[PDB]
């Protein structure tokens, strides 16, 4: 009445299955060098890996576990340029951690600096209206310098403030400079925030520094399934429930092999 | 705007009880919720930020659980000084919004009031009005009846009462019935009595004084 | 130790601009992690976030009040102000300073410093200081006090022996009379033996009138 034997492989017959490999699922939105194959993908079954990382320049995703659940059942992501134009900033930051052929940065973000070292960063305002019929995933970043002088050298002296405004959201953010444990040879940090922009709605970024502006916006293609595993993928076997151990193949109404398996599955016992 | 519906508008709990106050959101904002304790006459003090993390300085008996849209403030072992009004705050997006508030009242054993009567001052009579004040001190519960007698004549619409916020130490109320007359009327009668009937008294108490 | 103090007129006339001011002690107003905010509370009602300001000068106003609200800061004086235009009878409330701490690394903000609060009634009637008469005590414990009468507007704040007597003091809520003036009594129970020895002066402070009466009982 309850299946106890599973398949030690991920049965990908009949469904579009993408093994993200060395890239974490959230990396597809920002675009580190390891998500260049999956900046725009479509899939029915997304498979994360333990080695995959959402990040190249050390940092974190704010509200990441909620966003990962959104991305796991997205059917993929489509991109579109938000058409931002700048005058009076460097607009081409780079870091040794995000390396393609030398120093680079996130493929979908743009690190904004002052023109020269310790020069001023002018107050700017950029807007983007979601023209499509689907909600637009929109991601921005806040760079925490390692010292007060680094933030002064990069974006100029004075207090920095980033404010994000939509029809259903409005909050301001501030960088906190300080020396943090060395991750990838760096103590600075870049934190990524996100929000959903409705159709015919306009996001608005007002800032004067320490702002990792987005270049493109993401859109969800459809529906999919998202698991993390270390098992191999099987193309000839067909399954409807999956977990970290593999594939659950059963007609019994119950099972007692995993408690959080996704997909059409028997109830946990 | 994010509506904040906060349940238990008012409640009564005994010292040592485990009180729970709930707050529910119109959105789901990943636990951007703060709790404030506002005692009478004071500004709200921050108890809990980010739903579950205690603010430095508040006692350990304040807890905060909640996920998504439903959050609960919990006071394990309620103490008499916890009498206040508690508010939940949404810290997700401005304009910031608060709950309607929860007045937490303390339940104690019934206590009888000490009754005092105060004649009007000779200085006030020069103004032409007379204020006779009757005091009920440190009683529980809140309900109490005060009757004014002037020469054994019942008084109607010249009284005005007001009770204090229940005490932060013994959780007792105190009220003041102040009878207002005119000087001409005050000098016409001699015996002024304040009669108090309270549930912890058995027999009604009357405190009187003579004018002359 | 950051501390905030409200300073402003206690009453304003209808259809005028209400102006308050916050003096911030124990810290610079150019702190990189502080949104200086204003929150008001109608007496007996809930809290209403008015608006906040950053050291850079950027502000966010409540959309209901955005038409009539202006917030500014004075970096030289270590102060920030709030000006509510076209005041109506509904704007009668207690107005609080507040500092929103942005120090949290997980981006969870909170008001951790509040001012004492300043009541602002709005009315056409001019203010009037209070008259204070004794409540003579007339063993066990005796009760004495002093009756504060005929003042406007709120609030009045009573002390006993310049704050050195707090145990056993009850100051009652204000009651509005037919005249449109307020009255309240402040009582204190003391040892009946202490009547002849110790003196009891009650300190009635009425900031709307700049008056402060001291009545010995
Ligand atoms: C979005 O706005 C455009 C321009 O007003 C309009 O043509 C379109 O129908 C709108 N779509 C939706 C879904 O509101």
């Amino acid at each position: 009445t309850v299946e106890r034997t599973n398949i030690p492989r991920i049965c990908s017959k009949g469904k579009r299955t993408v093994d993200l490999g060395q890239c974490g699922l959230l990396g597809t939105i920002t675009g580190p060098p390891q998500c260049d194959q999956f900046l725009e993908f479509s899939a029915d079954l997304i498979i994360e890996r333990r080695e995959g990382s959402d990040v190249c320049y050390p940092g974190k995703f704010v509200n990441e576990e909620a966003l990962r659940q959104i991305l796991r059942e997205s059917g993929g992501i489509d991109k579109e340029a938000m058409g931002f134009t700048y005058s009076g900033i460097r607009t081409n930051g780079a870091t040794s951690a995000c390396r393609r052929s030398g120093s680079s940065f996130y493929a979908e973000m743009k690190w904004l600096l002052s023109n020269t070292d310790n020069a001023a960063f002018p107050q700017m305002t950029k807007s983007y209206k979601n023209t499509r019929k689907s909600p637009a995933l929109i991601v921005w970043g806040i760079h925490h310098s390692v010292s007060t002088a680094e933030q002064t050298k990069l974006y100029g002296s004075g207090n920095k403030l980033v404010t994000v405004g939509s029809s259903n959201y409005q909050q301001s953010f501030v960088p906190s400079p300080g020396a943090r444990p060395q991750v990838n040879g760096l103590s600075g940090r870049i934190d990524f925030h996100w929000l959903m922009l409705n159709p015919n709605d306009t996001v608005t970024f007002s800032f004067n520094g320490a702002f990792i502006a987005p270049d493109r916006a993401s859109f969800l293609r459809g529906k999919s399934m998202g698991i993390q595993s270390g098992v191999q993928v099987d193309a000839n076997c067909e399954g409807d429930c999956y977990h970290s151990g593999g594939t659950i193949i059963s007609n019994l109404p119950f099972q007692n092999i995993d408690s959080r398996a996704v997909g059409k599955c028997p109830r946990y016992v | 705007d994010i509506v904040m519906t906060q349940s238990p508008s008012s409640l009564s709990a005994s010292v040592g009880d485990r009180v729970t106050i709930t707050c529910r959101a119109s959105q789901s904002f990943s636990s951007h919720l703060n709790w404030y304790q506002q005692k009478p006459g004071r500004a709200p003090d921050l108890l809990i930020y980010a739903a579950s993390s205690l603010h430095s300085g508040v006692p350990s008996r304040f807890s905060g659980s909640g996920s998504g849209t439903d959050f609960t403030l919990t006071i394990s072992s309620l103490q008499p000084e916890d009498f206040a009004v508690y508010y939940c705050q949404q810290s997700y997006s401005v304009p910031y919004t608060f709950g309607q508030g929860t007045k937490l009242q303390i339940k104690r054993t019934v206590a009888a009031p000490s009754v005092f009567i105060f004649p009007p001052s000779d200085e006030q009579l020069k103004s032409g009005t007379a204020s006779v004040v009757c005091l009920l001190n440190n009683f529980y519960p809140r309900e109490a009846k005060v009757q004014w007698k002037v020469d054994n004549a019942l008084q109607s619409g010249n009284s005005q009462e007001s009770v204090t916020e229940q005490d932060s130490k013994d959780s007792t109320y105190s009220l003041s019935s102040t009878l207002t007359l005119s000087k001409a009327d005050y000098e016409k009668h001699k015996v002024y009595a304040c009669e108090v009937t309270h549930q912890g008294l058995s027999s009604p108490v009357t405190k009187s004084f003579n004018r002359g | 130790q950051v501390q905030l103090v409200e300073s402003g007129p206690g009453l304003v006339k209808p259809s005028q601009t209400l102006s308050l001011t916050c003096t911030v002690s124990g810290g610079s107003i150019n702190s990189s992690h502080s949104f200086w905010s204003w929150i008001r509370q109608p007496a007996g009602k809930g809290l209403e976030w008015i608006g906040r300001i950053y050291s850079t000068g950027n502000s966010n106003y409540n959309p209901s009040l955005k038409s009539r609200v202006t917030i500014s800061l004075d970096t030289s004086k270590n102060q920030f102000s709030l000006k509510l235009s076209s005041v109506t009878a509904a704007d009668t409330a207690v107005y609080y300073c507040a500092r929103e701490s942005l120090w949290n690394p997980d981006y969870y903000y909170y008001m951790d410093v509040w001012g004492k609060g300043t009541l602002v009634t709005v009315s056409s009637a001019s203010f009037k200081g209070p008259s204070v008469f004794p409540l003579a005590p007339s063993g066990g414990t005796a009760a004495l006090g002093c009756l504060v009468k005929d003042y406007f507007p709120e609030p009045v704040t009573v002390s006993w022996n310049s704050g050195a007597l707090t145990s056993g003091v009850h100051t009652f809520p204000a009651v509005l009379q037919s005249s449109g003036l307020y009255s309240l009594s402040s009582v204190v129970t003391v040892p009946s033996s202490s009547l002849g020895t110790q003196t009891y002066i009650c300190n009635v402070n009425h900031k709307p009138s700049n008056t402060k009466v001291d009545k010995k009982v």
